């Protein structure tokens, strides 16, 4: 099993969620994060003064899936989350050695 | 320009449109679906609830003004927000 | 070493913390996350209008432990966090290749 | 590739960011977390009553780097984030099997 | 029904009881231990601090009313909250 | 003593100094660089914006008072905050 971790623009949440649910991926965890990278914030104005948001709001969506679901989940996330502009985000794949469902004590494939 | 704010109860909100210089219309990302009007120029942040029907009508009005003004990029972007939201 | 990552109901934090501390696990990191899964939000009423919370508040508790502590930590978390209702959450185990204590530069077992 | 995950005092963000950017690490993700460990909160006073913050505010800074950048990134983070007092935080290294850039579909070294 | 809100200083709060239609009693999850009364029906969210002694007494009062009403599920659930908190 | 609070728009803020018993000066960690004066003794949290020039002058004033008082630890710590921030 693998953890799929996608850093996306927050407004893309609904699209990504629909895409995953449609692909039979029915559970996911979402965290708020700030991204720093090539995409810059617009040097804005508040009380008539300059400043820049340096760490931009993103969401991290985490799903644990079977090894043979990674490419499919990746493809779905990419199509739902992309805009073509810098700042679209990244997907990271890492190993998950065990999953346990807290309610039952069920493990692995039976816990997700 | 993506703009977000955090609501203490509902969590992260996304600006669906800039109503004017002092005022933004936001929707909930985690709940389906609440709307809030929020003032820019206020030290205490207040979240004025806005009904779903009204939210829809307000965006349609703005859509119509953007196309009359030939603000086609801003129209296209708002149109996609509208389609996603409603 | 392994990272143990538990998605729990937030009010279970104190119970889980006490269980871990009692089991001599004296450090942990907690993040706020939103879960989407089989457990649904109650279709509530605000200004006399319907809506549903789709992404429900959870906490993620992360602890890095020795390989031979995983089963013990898992058992403790499960007993403290379970309620028997859908939405109790999941535990994910993944590999940690190195730990460094920032204050000292101490590594691995000596850094946790 | 490896994920480097540093739990730091939040006010150290700017120093850590400058150190990473200076070392040519130009992207990172930051989350807010609460730490429980050896460092205790100061038993404070609010409406003339006692209480203790048990879970202290930290930031988690995550960067995915090449295997041969880990020691360098670790050294930079440590020098920027340390204060010498308990509570300085920890760095965790874990494996990343794939990276995908959402905008392009670019992978691995070309996605970061 | 688990209800949470975020306090700007203290962070995540958990509703320990629903005082009435307009009002909830919350406690801090990250600090040991603060209490706040929070209004439902208010655009600016205000956190009214409540003392620990008073918080305890308020819950005991509700416990007693729930058992008199034979609201045994709601009693059992509140009882466990009470035991955990106090 | 590290003190933080969350601003609904700007996110996490760090206390750069304790102005007095009722009042703290905060700066943004994620934006470069906003300042806010925040009251301790208030149920609704209000964020009073403070200009960068003024923020600088206020800290310099406090620095000078700390060294006159021989509060050398508090001076050293504030000095490092000052250098980092300005
Ligand atoms: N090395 C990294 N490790 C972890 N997260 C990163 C890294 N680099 C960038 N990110 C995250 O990915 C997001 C997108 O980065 P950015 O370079 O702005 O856009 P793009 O992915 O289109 O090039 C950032 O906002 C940040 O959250
Ligand atoms: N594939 C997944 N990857 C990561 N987190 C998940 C996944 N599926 C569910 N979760 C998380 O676990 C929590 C519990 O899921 P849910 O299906 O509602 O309950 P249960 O675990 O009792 O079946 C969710 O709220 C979500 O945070
Ligand atoms: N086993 C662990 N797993 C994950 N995070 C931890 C663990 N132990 C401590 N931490 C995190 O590291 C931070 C520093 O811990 P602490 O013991 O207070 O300081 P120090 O690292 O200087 O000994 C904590 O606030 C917590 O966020």
């Amino acid at each position: 099993m693998k953890k799929v971790e996608a850093i996306i623009r927050p407004f893309k949440l609904d699209e990504v969620k629909i895409a995953l649910v449609n692909a039979g991926i029915v559970g996911m965890t979402v965290s708020e994060v700030r991204g720093f990278g090539r995409q810059k914030g617009q040097t804005e104005r508040y009380r008539g003064s300059e400043y820049t948001v340096e760490f931009l709001q993103k969401l991290k969506v985490e799903i644990v899936v079977e090894d043979n679901q990674v490419d499919m989940v990746v493809d779905k996330i990419i199509a739902a989350a992309r805009t073509g502009e810098i700042g679209d985000g990244k997907i990271f794949i890492s190993p998950v050695e065990q999953v346990i469902r807290i309610r039952t004590g069920e493990k692995n494939t039976e816990a997700v | 320009s993506e703009t977000y704010i955090n609501h203490p109860t509902w969590g992260l909100l996304y600006r669906i449109c800039m109503v004017d210089e002092s005022q933004d219309l936001f929707t909930t990302l985690y709940a389906q679906r609440l709307f809030f009007l929020v003032g820019n120029d206020i030290k205490a942040i207040k979240f004025q609830p806005i009904g779903r029907t009204e939210a829809r009508m307000l965006l349609e009005n703005r859509l119509r003004n953007l196309r009359r003004n030939g603000q086609s990029q801003e129209y296209d972007q708002l149109q996609s927000v509208f389609q996603r939201t409603f």
